[PDB]
């Protein structure tokens, strides 16, 4: 699986720019697709979504009207045509694969990202702790409160955890509070309830240092926590 | 010729042992127990996705993800709680007779009329489902597929043999040759140590996957048997036949324990499955319906008529919440 | 109420639309079961057209996709899988016409034709029979005549009535004549219009199928 | 006699099974199924407060 | 005098049995065929169109006994709109079912391509919209112009005032009686001439009796179409051509002419949904 | 039809 974003660059305010995301090594058209963005010293913010078949499209409030997401399924390519770009849009833009069915693992692969430097109701996922120092081999418990209950009447709690190691794209660790994503080591475990959630690492190892994001998938717009930072 | 006479002497010996030293009296070990009256079950969900007559039903350990194939070569994986679909797997060998579902929930088994037991991958990356292996080696037709683990698999092929493979090698690591007819059905144990297979010889045998020799042979029918399933105690199995007779065989007793029939059914079985306690037996007749027998009294407990054509396969969950009658009217029901 | 399951319903709707278009693709195609005696004549009428147990022969002729199934190389109990072939449009029942003298063999094809023609699953489906090997039957009657394998026969030991008599002998085996038709074309190595006869009979059954679906019949 | 001798060996392996009579091996069926009639959601039907349908 | 008070009974018994039969046909369609195949879609189309057109029939009766329209402006546009909508819908449903049968018989290989139940649904929506395309001008010209003393319900014309309505009756005649008869006599006669050359129905006299049954059903449906909708379209041109004097026997026979106009809408699902094989299942 | 005029 490969996802390669392009189209980044420097743009004057008010101008337009089209990003592309080229997918290879998988059945692209069977997957929903998201754009998630990350401002320079800040967390993740969800931008847009296209379902399999293009029947359903959602935009974040702060971008609606200005950004258009589209896909060219025969050429296995996703586009985001942006116009009237403002300084507040300067971010790394991630292309993200997803799929929604019983037992599936959404948000399980992210592109490398492209940086677009621009010249010059929502569920709140509060992460009150911005950084934590951790010595190797120890065990840590991070907490993530939500402004609304994430437990749904079907019994699932729609809370996702991601890890962004420094300099790399973020990687899914846990989906729906407690299920371990494919490829993720068993040192991670998830627990929680309505409005309260917990990530726990047992015997923390090297390279695991980075930023940990909470995310709500209860309703659109998808929203991230401020991020918890690890350190050696 | 005298070797045939000694074989007949051995058959007379194993009939004399289960005739003289077996004192069933099972009109008396069931009149003390109370009946279940009459059970009423209704179609909760009508899974409506195929365009042809279907032939398969098996649920996973999640009790939600059932698999179902039909004549058009489109085995689709349903969702029992939300009526939705999660996979519509295309396949080539369109004349599918049977399917299965892995207890881990990762694989499904297919298998048609052209000697190809295809096993698929579901929980994979790189997009959609993917044909993992092409299990072959038979001459007749696959009739019932079952998984032991994600590694091993037993089947029931129309060229008189049952087979136990390894999936990563695809070679028949154990054959099972004990019949003179086509093994129509196949079922496993709760510990999956030893299985039972039903053939056209009016005989269901108990095989074990450790060695490969059939341990006991159970006869008593008059025609072909089309549905075998172990009792949830792992010590009995129900055989449905084309003689309108879903009789229950007992392993430790080692004969026909009791027979299930009724007057106005001169009809044929297609599928038999128990509940999670085995008081009721879901005999799927070809009278465009299925019956529910009080399986320790030989009495009828219910009639689950909800179709217009004959049922073909009938799966029950691992936690006993539902049955799934799948008819040739393409609209497989889920009862409760 | 359907928090992220809306995308699951959208996935199910997309693949349901895929199942619907695949069902329409299978509906405009038309399948034909192809029986035959053991090594008798079915090797010719898989070559006269354009062209494991079952093996498909997917071809086309005049904007219509045919799917032959020469199943007869599979040795098992035929009754326990023939029910998968109900709803087929035509059943080409290839018979060698010149195999009448071998060790009897014509009566074996009569027994197979009586089995498939009075079969409970095929009481409506028409059956085509391709009496092959005209190029040998026209000269194995003048020398080794038909009086061996038909004791109730007398008179015309020429081709001009013998193949017609075997055709009437096969056609006199349906017990339900008002429902199914029994078509016959004498195939040969020359004048490759056997697929024209297949197309004619399949067209004639598609007419009856559409009249049954419309309600006239 | 190449196939029937396999049948003789199989019947010789099948003859010496430990025979237990039915009243001591079908009373286990009634005792089992009475010991699991409570955990059987098709005998005693589960109401809609706990039914997942 | 006294015959009009029973003329309402003879006028409304047709509406009663028509709405009753249409309700039976739409109920057995929605409860026992489940619109899976394409033919039941057209049958339910014709049942709905004839049901709405037969429920339209008690509206006109008060214009023969009471003389006014005691419903007002608020229903005149609506009733005339749905009447001229359901009329062309019933006509074009018969035409589309006839084209469907002609494709299913005379062009069988192409019939495997065309008449799938998806395409049947979209061509049904197509001729509903094409019926609306001529029903909506009748809605846009249906005013209320008072008589000596009454409340009326009628149709006026735009500019030019006198001549524009003369186009409408000739258009309804040539587009609602001439074209459907001219399409369904050829569109069924070539089907009969094709079925006379079919080996499935040619010999073996029971099968010849089945072919005779098909020809009887086709001749009966074309004959009942002609016998029902001839005089309502002949007299509506004779009234426009020559000025008839009002005779005291005339208008009761002309409302009987309206009655056997809507008797097609009554007996059409009676002829279709009962004289098939799908009623048995 | 035939009504209203």
């Amino acid at each position: 699986v490969q996802l390669v974003e392009s189209g980044g660059g420097l743009v004057q305010p008010g101008g337009s720019r089209k990003l592309s995301c080229s997918a290879s090594g998988f059945a692209f058209s069977s997957f929903g697709m998201h754009w998630v963005r990350q401002a320079p010293e800040k967390g993740l913010e969800w931008v847009a979504y296209i379902s399999s078949g293009s029947g359903t499209i959602y935009y974040a409030d702060t971008v609606k009207g200005r950004f258009t997401i589209s896909r060219d399924d025969p050429k296995n390519t996703l586009f985001l045509q942006m116009t009237s770009l403002r300084s507040e849009d300067t971010a790394m833009y991630y292309c993200v694969r997803s799929i929604y069915y019983y037992g599936s693992s959404p948000f399980d692969f992210w592109g490398q990202g492209t940086t677009l430097t621009v010249s010059s109701s929502d569920i709140v996922m509060t992460q009150a702790t911005s950084s934590v120092p951790v010595t190797p081999g120890e065990s840590v418990s991070i907490s993530c409160r939500s402004s609304k209950s994430l437990l749904h009447s079907n019994g699932n709690t729609y809370l996702y955890w991601f890890l962004q190691r420094p300099g790399q794209s973020p990687q899914l660790l846990i989906y729906r509070m407690s299920n371990l994503a494919s490829g993720v080591p068993d040192r991670f475990s998830g627990s929680g309830s309505g409005t309260a959630f917990t990530l726990t690492i047992s015997r923390l190892e090297a390279e695991d240092v980075g930023v940990y994001y909470c995310m709500q998938h209860l309703e659109y717009p998808l929203t991230f926590g401020a991020g918890t930072k690890l350190e050696l | 010729d005298q070797l045939r006479q000694e074989a007949e002497q051995l058959k007379n010996q194993i009939r004399d042992a289960r005739k003289a030293c077996a004192d069933a009296t099972l009109s008396q070990i069931t009149n003390n127990i109370d009946p279940v009256g009459r059970i009423q079950m209704r179609t909760r969900r009508t899974l409506r996705g195929h365009l042809a007559k279907i032939y398969a039903m098996h649920w996973g350990t999640d009790s939600r993800l059932l698999v179902s194939a039909s004549q058009d070569g489109k085995l689709i994986i349903w969702d029992s709680y939300t009526t939705n679909k999660v996979h519509a797997i295309p396949l080539r060998s369109s004349w599918v007779m049977t399917c299965a579902y892995a207890p881990s929930g990762n694989y499904v088994a297919c298998g048609g009329l052209d000697n190809i037991c295809s096993i698929y991958n579901l929980k994979t990356r790189e997009g959609n489902v993917r044909v993992s292996r092409e299990l072959a080696g038979h001459t007749g037709y696959l009739s019932c597929c079952r998984f032991l683990d994600d590694n091993q698999i037993v089947t029931s092929s129309g060229d008189t043999t049952c087979a136990l493979w390894d999936i990563e090698t695809g070679q028949q690591t154990t054959t099972f040759t004990g019949h003179t007819g086509d093994v129509m059905s196949l079922s496993l144990a709760p510990d999956t140590r030893l299985f039972v297979s039903g053939a056209c010889d009016a005989s269901a045998k108990l095989w074990d996957v450790r060695e490969g020799m059939c341990r006991q042979t159970f006869t008593g029918h008059e025609s072909d048997i089309n549905a075998i399933c172990f009792f949830p105690n792992g010590n009995a199995f129900a055989t449905g036949s084309d003689d309108a007779t879903c009789r229950l065989f007992d392993l430790r007793a080692d004969q026909e324990l009791m027979t299930y029939s009724h007057d106005n059914i001169i009809c044929g079985i297609t599928s038999v499955s128990f509940s999670k306690s085995g008081r009721l037996l879901l005999a799927g007749y070809d009278d465009f319906n299925c019956n529910v027998w009080d399986a320790l009294k030989a009495d009828r407990a219910g009639v689950l008529a909800g179709h217009d054509n004959r049922v073909s396969c009938l799966g029950v969950t691992d936690d006993g919440m539902a049955v799934a009658t799948g008819s040739w009217d393409s609209f497989l029901k889920i009862w409760n | 109420l359907s928090a992220e399951d809306k995308a699951a319903v959208e996935r199910s709707k997309m693949i349901d639309r895929n199942l619907r278009e695949d069902g329409e693709k299978a509906a405009r195609e038309v399948k034909l079961l192809l029986l035959g005696a053991g090594e008798s004549g079915k090797s010719t009428i898989v070559k006269q057209m354009k062209i494991t147990g079952i093996v498909e022969t997917h071809f086309t002729f005049k904007d219509l996709h045919f799917k032959m199934f020469d199943v007869g190389g599979q040795r098992s109990e035929r009754k326990k899988w023939i029910h998968c072939f109900e709803g087929v449009t035509a059943i080409i029942f290839c018979v060698a016409l010149s195999d009448y003298d071998l060790v009897n063999r014509m009566h074996e094809s009569m027994k197979l034709f009586d089995s498939i023609c009075n079969n409970k699953w095929f009481t409506d489906t028409s059956i085509i029979l391709f009496l092959n090997k005209k190029d040998l039957f026209e000269e194995k009657i003048k020398k080794s005549p038909l009086t061996i394998c038909y004791p109730e026969y007398a008179g015309s030991n020429t081709y001009e009535e013998a193949a017609a008599y075997i055709q009437c002998q096969f056609e006199d085996l349906n017990k339900r004549k008002d429902t199914k038709e029994i078509y016959t074309h004498f195939t040969c190595a020359t004048d490759t219009k056997n697929v024209q006869f297949v197309f004619d009979a399949v067209t004639d059954v598609i007419i009856k199928n559409n009249l049954k679906d419309c309600g006239l019949f | 006699i190449a196939q029937a001798r396999k049948l003789v060996e199989q019947l010789k392996m099948e003859a010496n099974i430990d025979r237990i009579k039915v009243s001591k091996a079908a009373a286990d069926l009634m005792a089992y199924c009475e010991a699991h009639a409570k955990e059987d959601p098709l005998l005693t039907p589960v109401p809609a407060s706990e039914n997942p349908f | 005098m006294v015959t009009a008070i029973t003329i309402m009974a003879l006028y409304s018994i047709v509406c009663v049995v028509g709405l009753f039969g249409n309700f039976l046909v739409m109920y057995v369609i929605v409860r026992y065929t489940k619109m899976k195949t394409a033919t039941n879609i057209y049958i339910f189309n014709l049942a709905l169109a004839d049901a709405l057109a037969t429920s339209t029939l008690p509206f006109q009766s008060v214009n023969y006994l009471m003389g006014t329209w005691p419903f007002g402006n608020i229903l005149c546009k609506i009733v005339i709109s749905i009447d001229y909508y359901n009329m062309f819908t019933s006509i074009f449903t018969l035409c589309t079912m006839s084209v469907d049968r002609y494709i299913a018989v005379c062009h069988p290989v192409k019939a495997l391509d065309f008449r799938t139940p998806r395409n049947a649904k979209i061509v049904n929506v197509c001729n509903w919209i094409l019926s609306s395309a001529i029903g909506l001008p009748v809605m846009f010209m249906a005013t209320t112009k008072y008589r000596q003393g009454s409340i009326d319900c009628t149709l006026t014309f735009s500019h030019p005032t006198w001549y524009w309505e003369n186009l409408l009756k000739i258009c309804v005649f040539i587009f609602a009686f001439i074209m459907p008869v001219l399409i369904i006599t050829v569109c069924y006669g070539l089907m009969i001439l094709r079925l006379k050359s079919v080996r499935m129905l040619s010999g073996s006299k029971e099968k010849d009796r089945n072919l005779r049954r098909i020809t009887r059903m086709v001749l009966v449906v074309v004959a009942v179409f002609i016998v029902c909708w001839t005089p309502i379209h002949i007299y509506v041109i004779i009234k426009a051509l020559i000025t008839i004097p009002e005779t005291t026997f005339q208008t009761v026979s002309w409302h009987f002419c309206i009655a056997l106009g809507y008797t097609n809408s009554c007996l059409n699902p009676v002829l279709y949904a009962f004289l098939d094989e799908n009623f048995k299942r | 039809y035939x009504g209203f005029x």
